[PDB]
């Protein structure tokens, strides 16, 4: 059983130089002029990763940084240049033998004093937003730090590409029409559409440009109440009645508003029994909720009756909708 | 007459070199700093990098440096965004835009941009899933499992590595193809490793089992010659203690435009983490708060709306107090 010594056991490295990690082996890991070593590349909490193998042979998708020499019992993997997705615990591995073995491994962490600086952080409150036509309306920017006058607002209709509007936070682009409007300094900025016509219906974005990497903003969606619950009912699955208990869930997809009555109804018998409710919090992208409930009896007082229902009060719906299903 | 002209999309497998072109036409290319923006459908734009077409100078963002490569050639006026080794985190359109400027960098900007370039990759094929007990007592013994997909076990063969917590990569066993099997020198008293070629699956029982045994469980696949492990599964955590009580947890169990999801029942304690295709599926998504259950134990549901057996649904259910992580599939 060979053993691997891996070298260092932890290394760090400034970003662009050349690191150097070793493998001695107890003994020979050659066979008919074929080094039988192989390295792997292990990223934090995740599989390890082939990258080198016979030594020398990259694996396919493996950048021309890394390459790897040595022979008999001495081998070396280097990475020049050292690059920031390149901190892993590298591990050597031998099957010179039919009872493989890997290294003690080397952790490479890029360093870590001096740090760096940090990235833009751009907000559009709200992610979505609905007006008439022919009405003036303000849109809302924000950044995390200082970025003076140096952003752009930008507006890309579904399946387009963006399509630039203004830029220095208060001048128009060529082609853009005087409807819109900019205004803002520091981490403040405001689009304004007046008289809004239906081609001014896309999401609309932003861009700072004072700080290096560019940072955009999350989007804007145009669209210009209520709303009826998607109703379903779930039998319990085969699965769970093994473990003799049976739970029917009703689902209510996406209403508005919040008031809906749900009534369970055991094979034709309204009977409010062991049930319990559960509630998403009202969404952003079109403020609506989603319920279900969970109707929990032994599998000694279901299996009896092979067809359930579900009612369901709700302003969208006209008078009670009732879902049901048949085994 | 200011144009940049993009290659068509494209399929991708993962761990491809992609290589996508934006030729420049109209302007001098020579005098604008030619930038490459990555969308994604439920991200927004990201700043990948920027290139010099005068003399060859770049600069990307810390993520993408040693991932992405730009390329230019003034000869034919086109720049390359080289992307090597991708994953459907890479599944976007990219644009190559360039920043403008006007009376020194008096006010710079993205005016003309590329008609975009929808990059996509492919979703594996060949799977590894490792699953077994989370918790398990001194002098006891492990039995885990190794669910193969998208190869067969007859002709492959699976090696049995762990990862003790702080220690390194330590090879367990392998089984061949043709049912050899090899082990740790070291370990072999306490190993056995078999499969059922039938059932797509392999399994490892260990015994005795110490504290030194608490480790992520993995398996990984053989290639061809030099027989190096070429794929991994994601692994399962093992951990060894004398007390757990109490005890275990998560039972998961299957769930116009077609409604689906998953129950999550009889756990204690709370929470449960639950997720869709490993995070790829974040659209039409309800995961239900918890509710007290008669039974004392804990409860909630998952369910996800999409459309009408081509696309994967896989929840990736994890209760950390049982130190299970749990992946099912759901189909009518």
């Amino acid at each position: 059983d060979i053993v691997l010594t891996q070298s260092p056991a932890s290394l760090a490295v400034s970003l662009g130089q050349r690191a150097t990690i070793s493998c001695r082996a107890s003994e020979s890991v050659d066979s008919y002029g074929q080094s039988y070593m192989h390295w792997y590349q292990q990223k934090a909490g995740q599989p390890p990763k082939l990258l080198i193998y016979l030594a020398s042979n990259l694996e396919s998708g493996v950048p021309a940084r890394f390459s790897g020499s040595g022979s008999r019992t001495d081998f070396t993997l280097t990475i020049d240049p050292v690059q920031a997705e390149d901190a892993a615990t590298y591990y050597c591995q031998q099957n010179a033998e039919d009872s493989r073995t890997f290294g003690g491994g080397t952790k490479l962490e890029i360093k870590g004093q001096p740090k760096a600086a940090p990235d833009i952080q751009m907000t559009q409150s709200p992610a979505s937003l609905s007006v008439s036509v022919g009405d003036t309306i303000t849109l809302t920017c924000h950044a995390s730090q200082n970025i003076d006058v140096w952003l752009s607002w930008f507006q890309q209709k579904p399946g387009n590409i963006p399509k630039l509007l203004i830029y220095k936070a208060s001048n128009l682009h060529t082609g853009v029409p005087s409807r819109f409007s900019g205004s803002g300094s520091g981490t403040g900025f405001t689009l304004t559409i007046s008289s809004l016509q239906p081609e001014d219906i896309a999401t609309y974005y932003c861009q700072q440009a004072h700080s290096y990497p560019f940072t955009f903003g999350g989007g804007t969606k145009l669209e210009i109440t209520v709303a009826a619950p998607s109703v379903f009912i779930f039998p319990p699955s085969d699965e769970q009645l093994k473990s003799g208990t049976a739970s029917v869930v009703c689902l209510l997809n996406n209403f508005y508003p919040r008031e809906a009555k749900v009534q369970w109804k055991v094979d034709n018998a309204l009977q409010s029994g062991n049930s319990q409710e559960s509630v998403t919090e009202q969404d952003s992208k079109d403020s609506t909720y989603s319920l279900s409930s969970t109707l929990t009896l032994s599998k000694a007082d279901y299996e009896k009756h092979k067809v359930y229902a579900c009612e369901v009060t709700h302003q969208g719906l006209s008078s009670p909708v009732t879902m049901s299903f048949n085994r | 007459a200011v144009q940049l002209q993009q290659s068509g999309p494209e399929l991708v497998k993962p761990g491809a070199s992609v290589k996508i072109s934006c030729k420049a036409s109209g302007y001098s290319f020579t005098s604008y700093w030619i930038h490459w923006i990555k969308q994604r459908p439920g991200q927004g734009l990201e700043w990948i990098g920027m290139i010099d077409p005068s003399d060859g100078e770049t600069r990307l963002n810390q993520r993408f440096q040693g991932r992405a490569t730009l390329t230019v050639d003034e000869s034919t006026s086109t720049a390359y965004m080289q992307l090597r080794s991708p994953t459907s985190e890479d599944s976007a359109v990219y644009y190559c835009t360039r920043l403008k400027e006007y009376g020194n960098y008096d006010s710079f900007y993205f005016d003309v941009w590329g008609a975009g370039t929808l990059v996509t990759v492919s979703s594996s094929e060949v799977q590894l899933k490792e699953s077994g007990p989370g918790l398990v007592a001194p002098g006891g013994s492990l039995s885990i499992t190794c669910t193969v997909s998208g190869f067969s076990l007859t002709d492959s063969s699976i090696n049995w590595v762990r990862q003790p917590p702080g220690k390194g990569l330590e090879w367990l066993g392998m089984i061949w193809g043709d049912g050899r099997i090899d082990y740790a020198d070291a370990l072999k008293s306490r190993l056995s490793i078999s499969k059922d070629s039938s059932k797509s699956q392999v399994f490892l029982e260990m015994t005795s089992l110490r504290t030194d045994d608490t480790a992520t469980y993995y398996c990984a696949r053989d290639g061809y010659f030099p027989y190096a492990m070429d794929f991994w599964g994601q692994g399962t955590s093992v951990t060894v203690s004398s007390r757990t009580s109490a005890t275990k947890g998560p039972s998961v169990f299957p769930l116009g435009t077609a409604a689906l999801g998953c129950l999550v029942k009889d756990y204690f304690p709370e929470p449960v983490t639950v997720s869709w295709n490993s995070g790829a599926l974040t659209s039409g998504v309800h995961t239900f708060p918890a509710v007290l259950q008669s039974s004392g134990l804990y409860s909630l549901s998952s369910v996800v709306t999409v459309p009408s057996g081509t696309q994967t649904y896989i929840c990736n259910v994890n209760h950390k107090p049982s130190n299970t992580k749990v992946d099912k599939k759901v189909e009518p």
